[PDB]
Order: C-alpha cells, then sequence, then structure tokens
C-alpha cells in the first residue's frame, strides 16, 4: 500500500516563514501526483497546491500566490511546502495528499482525486510561548460511581499550544474512553480532560494509567489514577 | 468552478437513505470525488469518478450523475455513518471542495449517567479548583447544565465540552466544569451540578461537600 | 572451466547450501549442489620435465619429453579433511529435506565408463589431469590432515566426447602446481528399490551442459513489444 | 531507467515511454556474420513498427489519438480501474484476443 | 465516449530466443576474448520494483548457445597449429628406470 508521513506540530512567529515535509512510501515518487491541502478550525477545505514531480510546474492557488512554495526531492523522496508571511488566521491544519494520473499525449494530464491522506500538521502562529502540560489525575470515587461503574480519567491544564495526546493504558484500553475537545481560558491557555468509565470491582485490581504527550514542549507524562484514600 | 453541496444537514434514523446533491457552477464532464470525514481523522475517499466506487468501501454508498449535477446516495444507514460528507471537482485547476454535509444518527431518547468530581490534591496546590461534572450518554444533544455553589447559581465562570456523537450506540456526552481560585474553593463547603434533560422527568442534581469522600 | 565430478572456480551460494534437480524423484537425473563456501585443493606434478624440439620438416617441428633430472614421483592433490567433513555435513542436512529424517545417506565411488567420467578430469597449467575421488566419496551418516587424490596424466586429448579428431598436448617444462576453489558437486542417485530404507549418491558428470546449467541458472532473455492501445476520450482533430 | 515502470500502473508507465523507445535501435567470419544479422533484424523490426505508426496516420509520434471509437465488447472495465489498478502487462493478456480486429478498423478508419 | 490511443514505448515483454554477443574485460588465448566488444566499468542494472517472473533452469537456451560457442572457439584454434601424421608409426619401447618409486612402476616408456 501506500502511505504518507508528514512532520510534527510548528509553532511560528508573525512574518516568519514555515516549511513542512511529506515523505512517501510504496509508489514510484517521480510518476504520483502530490497536494498541499489545509483546514482551519471549524471551518471547511482549502486545496493550497498540487503538482507532479515529473513536470516541475506545480500549480497554486490565486490567494496563495507569491506566499507558496511547492518542492521535491526524489533522493529522499519527500515533497516540500513552504508558506511565507503567515499572518493571524494561518493557524490550521495542513495535510499531504497524493493521487494517480495518466496522459493522453500533447501535453494533456488527466488525474483521479486524492485517494491517499497524511495524518496532518497543526501549525499555529501567535504571541504566547510554548509551556509544559499540567496533569491532575482525575481519581474515581464513590460520587463518580452508578450502577457498578466507576468514571476516573486525567486533566490537562496549562499548556500551549496544540496539540496533546492522550492514551490509557498504552493503548490498551480504549473501550468508554472520552477525549473531550480542548477549550480556550482567558489566561490564553488551553484545557481538557479525558475520562473512562470502568467496572467498580476493577478498581482495586486493575491498574489505570494515562499517558499524556506534548510534542511541541517535548513532554511525557505517565500518571497513575487510583481512587482517593479516605 | 463553484461546488454548492445541499442539504447543510441532515439527520434521519438506522435503516434508511439519505441524499446529498452536488450542482457545478459550469459542466465538469464526470470529474467529481466524494469524500468522508469523521472527527479527528483525515479525509477518506469514498467515490471517484463520479460513480465508481472505491475499494474497501462498502456497496452502501452510490453515486451517480453528469454534466453540473451529481447525487450520493446511502441506501442502509449504520451507526458508523454520522460524518461530514465532501464533493470535490479535480477536471481543471484550481481544485476546489464544496461545503460538507454533517450526517447526523436520529435515535431513541436515552437518560444520562451524572458524575461528579472535586478538583484533585495536586491541582489544589497551583492555587487553582476545578470541579467536574460529566452526563455520559444521553441523546439528543441538547441539555440544560447549571453549578450552585452554597445553594447559590454561578455564571460567567463554568465552561462545558460536548463531544460528537458516538459511532456505537450514537450517544452524546457532556463535560461541565467549573473553575475557581483556592480562596474561592475553600470559601464554601457544597458544590452541586443541576442537570435537565428531554428524557428526564426531573432533574438531576449531583451534590457534595468540601472535605468529605 | 571444464571438469568432471567436481566444479571448479565458480560462484558461491549466498545463505545455505543449494540443491537443484529437473525431477528429484526421478533417479536418471542429475543432482547440482552449490556450496556456501569452497573447499580449497592443491594439486601437483612433481617432475622436473625437460622438452626436446624435433624437426619433422620444412618449418615444423615436435615437442617431446626428454629426461627427467632427480627422482621420478606421482602426481597428487591434497584436499582437508575437516573442512570436507564439515561440507558434507551440510550437503547430508539439506539433503534429509527430500528423503525423510529418517534415511541413513551414504556416499560412495563412481560405478563403470571411461576414464573421463569415472575420475575428477580437470586441466592445471597446460597439462590435463585424471584423479581418483575414491577418498572423498567414501563414507555413511545415521540420522591439521589432509586427505590425498593420486592422480594421473595423459597427453593424447578428446574433448567433447567427440570421435575422429584428437589434439596432443606439448608437454611443460618444469614442476607444476596449482590451486583451486570446489564450490559444487554433480551427483546420480542408486534406484534402490523394495523397499530401501537407505540412499546412496554417487559422483558423476561427463556432459559439460551442466557445468554452465550452474552458472546460467539466475538469467532469461525476453523480447520487447513496445505497442499498445488502450481507451481514452481523446479524439484527433 | 529502461523497463523501470513494469511494475507500476499503467498510467505511470505513459510518462516514460521515451526510455524503451530509445533502447530498440542501439541500446572469425562465422561469428562476424551471426552479429551483423542481430542488427539488420532489429533495423528491421524498428522499420515496420514505424511503417505501421506511419500507416495509421501517427507518424512521429509516443502517444496518438485516434477516430476509432471503444466497443463495449473488447473491454467493460472503467478508465479508474484501467489506468490507476492495472499494468501493460495484464492489459495486453486480457485485449490479445481483439488485436487484429483494432488494428484493422485504424488501418480502415485512417485510409477513409 | 471513449476512442483508441495508441503508445509506443510501453514495458510489455514476451518469451523468445536470439543471438546473445560476447564481452569481455580490457593476447593468445583460446577463447578469444580480444575478438569481443570491451565492457564497461560500471554496468546498469535496474530493480523491477513489483515484478514477478517464472524462470525455468532446466529449458533455458542459453545454455546450448554457450556449449556451442565453446566447442567452436576450440575448433577453431587448432586450425593453424602442426599435424602429426609422421607420428603414426612402430615405436620401440623400454620401461623407465632410475629412481622411479613403487607407485610410478610402468607409468612411463622410454620409446625409440
Ligand atoms: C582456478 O583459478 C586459479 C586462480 O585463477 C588458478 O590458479 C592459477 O593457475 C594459473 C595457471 O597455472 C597460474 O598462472 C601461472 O603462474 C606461473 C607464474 O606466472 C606460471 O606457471 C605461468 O606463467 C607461465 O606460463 C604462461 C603461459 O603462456 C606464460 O605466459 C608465462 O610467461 C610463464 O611462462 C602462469 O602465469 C596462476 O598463478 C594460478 N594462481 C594461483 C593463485 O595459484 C587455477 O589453475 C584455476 N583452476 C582451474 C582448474 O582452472
Ligand atoms: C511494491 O513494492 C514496494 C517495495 O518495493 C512496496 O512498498 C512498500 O510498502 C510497504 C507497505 O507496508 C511499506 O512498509 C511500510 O513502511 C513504513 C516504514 O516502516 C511504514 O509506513 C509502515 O510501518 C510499513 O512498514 C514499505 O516501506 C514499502 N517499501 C518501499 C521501498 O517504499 C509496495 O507495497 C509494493 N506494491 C504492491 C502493490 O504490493
Ligand atoms: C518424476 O519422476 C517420477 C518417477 O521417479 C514420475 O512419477 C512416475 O509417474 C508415472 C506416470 O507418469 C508412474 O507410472 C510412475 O509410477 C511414477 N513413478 C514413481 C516412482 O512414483 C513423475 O511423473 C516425474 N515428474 C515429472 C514432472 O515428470
Ligand atoms: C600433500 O600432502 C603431502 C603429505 O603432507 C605432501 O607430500 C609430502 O609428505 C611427506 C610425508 O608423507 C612430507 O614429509 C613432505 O614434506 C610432503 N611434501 C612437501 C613438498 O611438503 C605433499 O607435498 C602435499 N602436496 C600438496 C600439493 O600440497
Ligand atoms: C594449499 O596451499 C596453500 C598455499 O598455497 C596452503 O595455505 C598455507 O597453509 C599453511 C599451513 O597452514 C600456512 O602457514 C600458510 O600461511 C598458508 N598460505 C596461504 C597463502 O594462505 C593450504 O594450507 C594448502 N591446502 C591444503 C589442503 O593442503
Ligand atoms: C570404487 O571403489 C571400489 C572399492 O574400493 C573399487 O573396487 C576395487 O577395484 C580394484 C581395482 O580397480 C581392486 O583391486 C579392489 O579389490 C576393488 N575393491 C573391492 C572392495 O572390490 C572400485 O574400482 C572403485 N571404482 C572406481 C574407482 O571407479
Ligand atoms: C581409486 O582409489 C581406490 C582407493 O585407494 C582404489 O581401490 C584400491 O585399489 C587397489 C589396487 O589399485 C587395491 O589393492 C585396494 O584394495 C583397493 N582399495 C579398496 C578399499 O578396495 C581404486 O583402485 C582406485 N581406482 C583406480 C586406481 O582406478
Ligand atoms: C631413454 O633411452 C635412451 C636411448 O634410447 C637413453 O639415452 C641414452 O642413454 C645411454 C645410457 O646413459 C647413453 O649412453 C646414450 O648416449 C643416450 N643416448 C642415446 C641417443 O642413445 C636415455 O637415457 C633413456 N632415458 C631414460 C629416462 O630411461
Ligand atoms: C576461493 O574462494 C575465496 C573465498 O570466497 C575467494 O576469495 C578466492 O578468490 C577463491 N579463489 C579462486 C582461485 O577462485
Ligand atoms: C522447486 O520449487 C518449486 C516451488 O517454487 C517446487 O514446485 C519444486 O518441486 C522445487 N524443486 C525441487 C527440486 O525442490
Ligand atoms: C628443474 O631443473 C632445472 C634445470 O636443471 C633447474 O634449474 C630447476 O631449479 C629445477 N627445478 C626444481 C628442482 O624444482
Ligand atoms: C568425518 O565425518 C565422520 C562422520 O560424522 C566422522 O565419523 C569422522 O570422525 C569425521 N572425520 C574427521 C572429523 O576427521
Ligand atoms: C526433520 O527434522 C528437523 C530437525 O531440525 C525438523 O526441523 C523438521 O521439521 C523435520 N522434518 C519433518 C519431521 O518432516
Ligand atoms: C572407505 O572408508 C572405510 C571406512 O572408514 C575405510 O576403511 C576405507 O579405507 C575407505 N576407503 C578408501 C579411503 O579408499
Amino acid at each position: 500500500e501506500v502511505q504518507l508521513v508528514q512532520s510534527g506540530a510548528e509553532l511560528k512567529k508573525a512574518g516568519s516563514s514555515v516549511k513542512l515535509s511529506c515523505q512517501a512510501y510504496g509508489v514510484a515518487f517521480s510518476t504520483y501526483s502530490f497536494h498541499w491541502v489545509r483546514q482551519a478550525p471549524g471551518q471547511g477545505l482549502e486545496w493550497l497546491g498540487g503538482f507532479i514531480p515529473l513536470v516541475g510546474k506545480p500549480n497554486y492557488t490565486n490567494k496563495f500566490r507569491g506566499r507558496l512554495t511547492i518542492t521535491a526531492d526524489e533522493s529522499a523522496r519527500t515533497t516540500y511546502m513552504e508558506l511565507r508571511s503567515l499572518r493571524s488566521d494561518d493557524t490550521a491544519i495542513y495535510y499531504c495528499a497524493g493521487g494517480g494520473a495518466y496522459s493522453s499525449g500533447g501535453g494533456r494530464f488527466h488525474y483521479f482525486g486524492m485517494a491517499v491522506w497524511g495524518q496532518g500538521s497543526t501549525v499555529t502562529v501567535s504571541s504566547a510561548s510554548t509551556k509544559g502540560p499540567s496533569v491532575f489525575p482525575l481519581a474515581p470515587s464513590s460520587k463518580s460511581t452508578s450502577g457498578g461503574t466507576a468514571a476516573l480519567g486525567c486533566l490537562v491544564k496549562d499548556y500551549f499550544p496544540e496539540p496533546v495526546t492522550v492514551s490509557w493504558n498504552s493503548g490498551a484500553l480504549t473501550s468508554g474512553v472520552h477525549t473531550f475537545p480542548a477549550v480556550l481560558q482567558s489566561s490564553g491557555l488551553y484545557s481538557l480532560s479525558s475520562v473512562v468509565t470502568v467496572p467498580s470491582s476493577s478498581l482495586g485490581t486493575q491498574t489505570y494509567i494515562c499517558n499524556v504527550n506534548h510534542k511541541p514542549s517535548n513532554t511525557k507524562v505517565d500518571k497513575r489514577v487510583e481512587p482517593k484514600s479516605c | 468552478i463553484q461546488l454548492t453541496q445541499s442539504p447543510s444537514t441532515l439527520s434521519a434514523p438506522v435503516g434508511a437513505g439519505v441524499t446529498i446533491t452536488c450542482q457545478a457552477s459550469q459542466s465538469i464532464s464526470n470529474g467529481l470525488a466524494w469524500y468522508q470525514q469523521k472527527p479527528g481523522r483525515a479525509p477518506k475517499m469514498l467515490i471517484t469518478e463520479g460513480s465508481s466506487l472505491k475499494s474497501g468501501v462498502p456497496d452502501r454508498f452510490r453515486g451517480s450523475g453528469s454534466g453540473t449535477h451529481f447525487i450520493l446516495t446511502i441506501s442502509d444507514l449504520q451507526p458508523d455513518d454520522s460524518a461530514t460528507y465532501f464533493c470535490q471537482q479535480y477536471n481543471t485547476f484550481p481544485w476546489t471542495f464544496g461545503r460538507g454535509t454533517k450526517v447526523e444518527i436520529k435515535r431513541t431518547v436515552a437518560a444520562p449517567s451524572v458524575f461528579i468530581f472535586p478538583p484533585s490534591d495536586e491541582q489544589l496546590k497551583s492555587g487553582t479548583a476545578s470541579v467536574v461534572c460529566l452526563l455520559n450518554n444521553f441523546y439528543p444533544r441538547e441539555a440544560k447544565v447549571q453549578w450552585k455553589v452554597d445553594n447559590a447559581l454561578q455564571s460567567g465562570n463554568s465552561q462545558e465540552s460536548v463531544t460528537e456523537q458516538d459511532s456505537k450506540d450514537s450517544t452524546y456526552s457532556l463535560s461541565s466544569t467549573l473553575t475557581l481560585s483556592k480562596a474561592d474553593y475553600e470559601k464554601h463547603k457544597v458544590y452541586a451540578c443541576e442537570v435537565t434533560h428531554q428524557g428526564l422527568s426531573s432533574p438531576v442534581t449531583k451534590s457534595f461537600n468540601r472535605g468529605e469522600c | 572451466v571444464v571438469s568432471t565430478q567436481l566444479l571448479l572456480n565458480g560462484s558461491l551460494a549466498e545463505e545455505e547450501v543449494m540443491i537443484r534437480s529437473e525431477n528429484i524423484t526421478n533417479n536418471a537425473k542429475n543432482i547440482l549442489v552449490q556450496f556456501n563456501t569452497p573447499v580449497q585443493i592443491n594439486c601437483t606434478r612433481p617432475n622436473n620435465n625437460t622438452r626436446k624440439s624435433i624437426r619433422i620438416g620444412p618449418g615444423q617441428a615436435f615437442y617431446a619429453t626428454g629426461d627427467i633430472i632427480g627422482d621420478i614421483r606421482q602426481a597428487h592433490c591434497n584436499v582437508s579433511k575437516a573442512t570436507w567433513n564439515e561440507t558434507l555435513g551440510k550437503v547430508v542436512k539439506q539433503l534429509r529435506k527430500h528423503f525423510g529424517n529418517n534415511t541413513i545417506i551414504r556416499f560412495a565411488n563412481s560405478s563403470g565408463g571411461d576414464l573421463e567420467v569415472t575420475t575428477h578430469s580437470f586441466n592445471c597449467g597446460g597439462e590435463f589431469f585424471y584423479c581418483n575421488t575414491s577418498g572423498l566419496f567414501n563414507s555413511t551418516w545415521i540420522s591439521n590432515d589432509s586427505i590425498t587424490l593420486p592422480c594421473r596424466i595423459k597427453q593424447i586429448i578428446n574433448m567433447w566426447q567427440r570421435i575422429g579428431q584428437a589434439m596432443y598436448a606439448p608437454p611443460i617444462q618444469g614442476v607444476i602446481r596449482c590451486v583451486s576453489n570446489i564450490t559444487g558437486l554433480i551427483l546420480t542417485r542408486d534406484g534402490g528399490s523394495t523397499n530401501s530404507t537407505t540412499e546412496t549418491f554417487r559422483p558423476g558428470g561427463g556432459d559439460m551442459r551442466d557445468n554452465w546449467r550452474s552458472e546460467l541458472y539466475k538469467y532469461k532473455v525476453v523480447k520487447i513489444e513496445p505497442l499498445g492501445v488502450a481507451p481514452t476520450r481523446c479524439k484527433r482533430r | 531507467g529502461f523497463l523501470g515502470a513494469a511494475g507500476s500502473t499503467m498510467g505511470a508507465a505513459s510518462m516514460t515511454l521515451t526510455v524503451q523507445a530509445r533502447n530498440l535501435l542501439s541500446g572469425l567470419t562465422v561469428w562476424g556474420i551471426k552479429q551483423l544479422q542481430a542488427r539488420v533484424l532489429a533495423v528491421e523490426r524498428y522499420l515496420r513498427d514505424q511503417q505501421l505508426l506511419g500507416i495509421w496516420g501517427c507518424s512521429g509520434k509516443l502517444i496518438c489519438c485516434t477516430n476509432v471509437p471503444w466497443n463495449s465488447s473488447w473491454s467493460n472495465r472503467n478508465l479508474s480501474e484501467i489506468w490507476d489498478n492495472m499494468t501493460w502487462l495484464q492489459w495486453d493478456k486480457e485485449i490479445s484476443n481483439y488485436t487484429q480486429i483494432i488494428y484493422g478498423l485504424l488501418e480502415e478508419s485512417q485510409n477513409q | 465516449n471513449l476512442w483508441v490511443t495508441v503508445y509506443y514505448g510501453v514495458p510489455v515483454w514476451k518469451d523468445a530466443e536470439t543471438t546473445l554477443f560476447c564481452a569481455s574485460d580490457a593476447k593468445h588465448n583460446v577463447w578469444a576474448t580480444h575478438a569481443c566488444v570491451p565492457t564497461d566499468p560500471n554496468p546498469q542494472e535496474i530493480h523491477l520494483e513489483n515484478v514477478t517472473e517464472e524462470f525455468n533452469m532446466w529449458k533455458n537456451n542459453m545454455v546450448e548457445q554457450m556449449h556451442t560457442d565453446i566447442i567452436s572457439l576450440w575448433d577453431q584454434s587448432l586450425k593453424p597449429c602442426v599435424k602429426l601424421t609422421p607420428l603414426c608409426v612402430t615405436l620401440q619401447c623400454t620401461n623407465v628406470t632410475n629412481n622411479i618409486t613403487d607407485d610410478m612402476r610402468g607409468e612411463l616408456k622410454n620409446c625409440s
């Protein structure tokens, strides 16, 4: 199969430049069309650009003309996107997609869409600085037990910017796990709380650990959740 | 080329079929693709060339049309179909997406499960206290949540977070967080959340007292 | 390289000892064995020979053997005993994948034929050696030193198993020594019927196509057909 | 390079035709005669292909559109699963039955 | 609305037999390597991705050509050399003595 791997999250300043990379596995790089798309928070999709590396002449949207550059490296089989003079509205999730094309002669090329998608990279520009996440274990108690099921979890506070990845038991436990979307406070930082409901009989026998990762600050915290001692 | 997608929102019960219409400002031959996206996930292509079904996609999705009118039809709705659908054209540069339609699932009304929790001691050491009360597996999504600190209503200091519809039973979950300073937390003793739901005959109140398990 | 019963100066397998046969259950077919590591063999003719020229006509000379100065000894080859032990162990281990795990496997010597097919025949610096390999293939296997193979020398040569044309090899002057790699084997199996629990393998050869079939075994030749038609939606203008 | 896209789809292999095109012309007395015949045969094959292309109206081209419509009885697969989920080696094995009919149609369409 | 389009230079091949020629690195040798084409220092090898082929070791036609070439070169190398017709006469032979060993008895003869 064909897979695309992108870089990590990016935090930049206004007026600077940002570069993103996308590496492909499973196809011939020179004859496969690659496209860069973006999605603003709470908005639709916006096709930024795309090209076939063999032709060597990328196509751009007129809105982003003069600010966007798309290049390729066949030796490393990776495509690079450079965006210059970032503004306040450029914080978004950027996707790298791929598709196949053919030729009918005389410079005519026919495409089929974007069958393969990357996982996306979050790009944010603001005046704030990086802040390590703070993790607090939402311990189970008698007030969080209903019908033999007790709800526990972990809350993340005082971190910036997005995102933070939360997992339970290194991904072993997935059923009943609810990760509420992060919200913005007046302090300018984000906060969320990922919870999970488990049978009350397993509280004293099953160990629950929440693993939280904050890549831009390079933070990995494993917090154990236990019933509060009384 | 501009693509108009209708309807903006649509909800149907399990077992019924839905139709989404994509209309082009000018002829694009038959170069249209239908994509599906779930919250917190990259888009996945469903239909290419307008009517050719992609590999690994269930037969329930059908695409048809030509000229400037295309239709996407879901014959047998399933609990995993609540998601955002897009139509895109690739016939001529630049490529443009539609506005998208958020297909939702209609089911029976279910009562919420109410839980509450005071802030942990580690958070209390930082001078900030967050009391969190959660409503689990309640449908529909609309509900009323109120905070009462020592029988006094609190406003302007609570934040509500709602997750998207579940892909298994089509139920919502809500979390209400009340954030205060440490002095405000230790000033009062009794804290409660009151929840009003369509399926609940009376509002459900979950209360606790500071310093008690 | 032209040789019988042993493959010399060839290529080595990358991972294990390779056993190849057109039909392994048919005992009329030969088995080609490719080694993983080579076995060094040292062959020599120790006599100090003299060459004399005799004019047999206008502008025509004949090179005869003169006198041998010193003593006269027999040409021979040496192989390592431990290395041959290890190689035969690997070969029998690979053979036990086609005939069972509890079958006794024994190596015997050749059986009948002319001098070329019953001996390891090769060429060492202008001299044609025919060596007796009864000490190499003589053992049985149940689920510092050296081996000396005596050799003979011949001067009238019939190559390619033909008749009507013979070649005379003029003598070489001085002592002769050569060192080579054994990198393969040619074997044949005896058709033991009547519920035989043992298998006997004997060295073979004679046909030189199997010598160069062990090198041109991973190549094939293809012919390009660069013309195709396909359905598009472009029309001639 | 040469034959590089033999495992790629039909669409990907349509952008490297010149690589195969170039490697068809230059890329005792007993042995001397044998080698000469090979070169003469290669020249003859190249000239026959060029004459066929010229007769079809496609002189000096690598990709050539025609006026002959595609009969659905030759193949029913749509363009999405031909140019994107198929190689030329598989396509030849499927359309080997109808090749002569298509060639005759091309000739008689170009002549008329 | 589909039309036939012609592509010249597609990566398709078939099985065939032909005459391969000899090359050697760049004087009196039985196999006339001097008469073969010089070999390039760095040959090209193109790995065909996603390609599965069928091979048959025991029905390869390169072996027959190699056998024929070796035999022909051996026969050619003997043309300009001396014929030994007058050597087919009656020889008077005696056993060889003077420092032979036990295993070398009767292996050499002194013939006039
Ligand atoms: C397997 O391969 C090995 C390695 O290639 C090979 O061993 C080599 O054998 C040759 C032939 O006997 C040796 O070359 C000879 O070496 C000495 C020193 O030069 C001389 O006896 C010979 O030169 C004389 O004869 C030539 C013939 O015309 C004259 O041109 C020259 O002027 C001399 O008069 C000849 O070069 C070579 O040294 C060995 N190599 C080693 C490392 O021992 C072996 O024979 C191959 N086995 C088989 C079965 O083919
Ligand atoms: C045609 O052959 C190529 C290789 O010659 C195949 O590409 C290979 O596809 C696999 C799919 O799993 C790739 O593995 C993946 O690689 C990375 C790194 O580990 C990661 O995404 C996954 O964990 C997985 O291991 C593999 O790297 C890739 N090989 C190359 C050289 O790119 C291709 O799949 C074959 N095509 C078909 C249709 O079979
Ligand atoms: C390989 O050789 C074996 C014999 O060693 C062949 O099997 C024989 O098949 C014939 C019929 O074709 C039977 O009458 C014999 O009894 C079989 N012999 C044995 C020992 O079972 C086999 O067909 C050969 N394989 C091929 C592919 O030709
Ligand atoms: C092969 O090995 C034999 C035995 O080692 C060598 O022949 C002679 O053997 C005697 C004892 O039997 C030793 O004293 C001699 O030193 C050996 N000769 C030499 C020249 O060392 C024989 O030489 C070996 N042949 C080869 C080609 O290596
Ligand atoms: C064949 O002859 C080679 C030399 O031509 C022998 O290799 C030598 O072995 C001796 C004794 O172990 C070592 O001291 C030398 O250093 C070796 N020389 C080289 C160049 O490696 C080899 O042992 C002989 N093989 C047999 C089976 O007799
Ligand atoms: C295979 O080995 C056997 C057994 O050593 C050889 O048979 C010997 O032949 C010689 C004459 O050549 C006799 O003097 C011996 O008595 C025989 N031995 C036995 C046990 O009968 C046989 O010649 C060898 N075959 C070959 C070398 O082709
Ligand atoms: C090949 O070697 C074997 C083993 O050395 C020879 O068999 C011996 O032959 C002699 C006579 O040449 C007999 O006296 C021995 O009894 C035989 N040995 C055994 C174990 O039977 C065999 O003859 C040789 N082949 C030849 C010389 O052609
Ligand atoms: C081979 O025989 C010849 C004679 O046919 C021997 O040469 C003669 O040897 C005797 C005794 O030493 C001399 O007196 C003569 O002068 C030699 N020459 C001739 C022409 O008669 C020769 O020594 C024999 N060689 C061997 C190895 O036995
Ligand atoms: C014998 O094999 C060794 C090890 O592979 C190799 O280095 C050497 O060149 C070979 N010798 C001959 C004479 O081919
Ligand atoms: C060689 O392998 C093929 C399968 O790849 C098998 O059918 C055949 O029997 C094998 N031959 C031998 C001699 O092991
Ligand atoms: C062979 O004899 C010649 C001529 O007498 C001599 O020069 C040479 O050293 C001898 N070679 C040996 C004894 O190995
Ligand atoms: C050779 O192998 C045989 C069979 O295993 C063994 O009995 C014999 O001792 C070995 N010879 C050696 C190691 O010299
Ligand atoms: C033969 O024995 C070996 C010992 O390693 C084993 O791996 C193999 O499976 C056995 N083969 C059989 C029982 O057919
Ligand atoms: C064959 O092997 C046997 C058993 O080791 C041995 O006695 C005999 O001498 C060998 N024959 C040879 C080496 O010719």
